[PDB]
C-alpha cells in the first residue's frame, strides 16, 4: 500500500539490522559511519 | 555409589517464585509443542489413538496440581543451586519488566544463548 | 626474568641442609649401607645450589 | 533461562584470605621443612 | 521492553533522509530518540559492530518499510528507481583489520 509516487520522488534509504537471539544487545551497535 | 546433595533444609527465597512463573510456562509451551507435533489435539477426553488431551489449555487455565509436578524438579533445582550456596542476584531490568507487566503456543528458542566457561562448569556440575 | 625466584628464607634453610648432611656424613660411611656415594652427590648438589 | 531472565548466579563466595606473602604458603618451604625434619629424624636414628 | 524476544530478533533500522542529512533509528517498530544530522555531500557506510557472544551475532536486512526506499536504490544509480530490495554482488561485507 505504499504511495509509488511518493517512493519515486523521496530520496529515504533504509536497512536494518536483526541481532539474533543469545547475542547479547549492548555488545552490538548499529548505524553509519564514515 | 551416589550420595546427591541435601535439599529437605534448604528453603527458597520468595522472589524466585517470579522465576518459577513464567518458566513452568515455558515448559508447558515446548510439552504442547512437541506432543502436537506428535499430533495431540485440544480434546477434554483422553486418548493417545485418537490424540485428545485436556492439558493443552494454557498454563493459566491449568488447575494447580497439574500447575505442580511440572515447577516440581524446578524447585528442586533451585534448591540444589542454593544447596550449592551459589549466590543469584535479579538485575534492575528484571525488575522493571516485572513492573511492566483456543490455546497459542509459542515457544521461545534460547539455543543460541551461550554460556561462559566458567558457566560450563557449573552447568556440568548440575548435570552431574 | 618470568619468575622462579627461591625466597631468601628458602635458601638459608636448603644451606642449613647441606649442614646437617654435612653432619650425618662425617666419618659414617661404613655404617651407611654403601649408600656413600649418593650421600656425595646429594651434597654435590647441595655445593652447587 | 535464568540469565535471559536477568538473574546472575555466582560463587558462594570469594576468597576470604589472601596468604600470598606467606613464604609457608609455597609447596617448596613446607617440603624443605619436611626435609629439616626427616634430615633431623635421620641424624638421630643414626646417633641411637 | 528489553531482554530477549523470539518473536522476532532485535530489529534496529537505520532511516537516511539523502535530502536533508538527518539519521533516525527505529527499534522494534518505534522511533528511538536519538538523531543525527549530517552535512552534505557526507558519505555514510552501513556498518555494525558488535561483540560475539553467540555464533549467530547479527543479520544485515537490506529490506524495506513504508515510504522508504531499499538500500541498493541509493548504492546503485542503475536500480535508483527500483522499490524492490536488492543485494548486488559488489556489496559485500567488510571488517576493520
Amino acid at each position: 500500500r505504499d504511495d509509488y509516487d511518493f517512493l519515486m520522488q523521496t530520496s529515504t534509504y533504509y536497512y536494518s539490522v536483526r541481532i539474533f537471539p543469545g547475542q547479547e544487545p549492548a555488545n552490538v551497535w548499529v548505524g553509519w559511519i564514515t | 555409589n551416589p550420595q546427591p546433595v541435601d535439599t529437605s533444609n534448604i528453603t527458597i527465597p520468595e522472589k524466585l517464585e517470579y522465576f518459577i512463573n513464567k518458566y513452568a510456562e515455558h515448559s508447558h509451551d515446548k510439552w504442547s509443542m512437541d506432543k502436537l507435533a506428535n499430533g495431540w489435539i485440544y480434546g477434554e477426553i483422553y486418548s493417545d489413538s485418537s490424540k485428545v488431551q485436556p492439558l493443552m489449555k494454557p498454563y493459566k487455565l491449568l488447575s494447580e496440581k497439574e500447575k505442580e509436578i511440572y515447577r516440581w524438579p524446578i524447585k528442586e533445582s533451585l534448591k540444589t543451586m542454593l544447596a550449592w550456596g551459589w549466590r543469584i542476584e535479579r538485575t534492575r531490568e528484571g525488575d522493571s519488566m516485572a513492573l511492566y507487566n483456543g490455546y497459542s503456543p509459542r515457544a521461545i528458542d534460547m539455543s543460541n544463548v551461550t554460556l561462559s566457561r566458567d558457566l560450563h562448569a557449573m552447568a556440568e556440575m548440575m548435570a552431574e | 626474568c618470568s619468575g622462579g625466584h627461591a625466597s631468601n628464607k628458602e635458601k638459608e634453610m636448603v644451606t642449613s641442609l647441606f649442614c646437617k648432611l654435612g653432619v650425618l656424613v662425617r666419618h659414617r660411611i661404613s655404617l651407611f649401607g654403601n649408600d656413600a656415594t649418593s650421600i656425595v652427590n646429594c651434597l654435590h648438589i647441595l655445593g652447587q645450589t | 533461562f535464568l540469565q535471559i531472565n536477568g538473574y546472575a548466579v555466582s560463587r558462594g563466595f570469594k576468597d576470604l584470605e589472601l596468604d600470598t606473602p606467606s613464604i609457608e604458603k609455597r609447596f617448596a618451604y613446607s617440603f624443605l621443612q619436611q626435609l629439616i625434619r626427616y634430615v633431623d629424624e635421620a641424624h638421630q636414628y643414626i646417633l641411637e | 521492553p528489553g531482554q530477549g524476544r523470539n518473536n522476532n530478533g532485535l530489529e534496529i533500522g537505520c532511516v537516511v533522509d539523502a535530502a536533508s542529512g538527518l539519521l533516525t533509528f527505529i527499534a522494534n517498530g518505534k522511533e528511538l530518540s536519538t538523531y543525527y544530522q549530517v552535512e552534505p555531500s557526507t558519505k555514510l557506510f552501513p556498518a555494525v559492530f558488535a561483540q560475539a557472544t553467540s555464533p549467530n551475532v547479527f543479520q544485515f536486512e537490506l529490506g524495506r518499510i513504508k515510504n522508504v526506499m531499499p538500500l541498493s536504490a541509493g548504492l546503485f544509480k542503475s536500480e535508483h528507481k527500483n522499490p524492490v530490495p536488492q543485494c548486488p554482488p559488489r556489496l559485500h561485507v567488510q571488517f576493520l583489520s
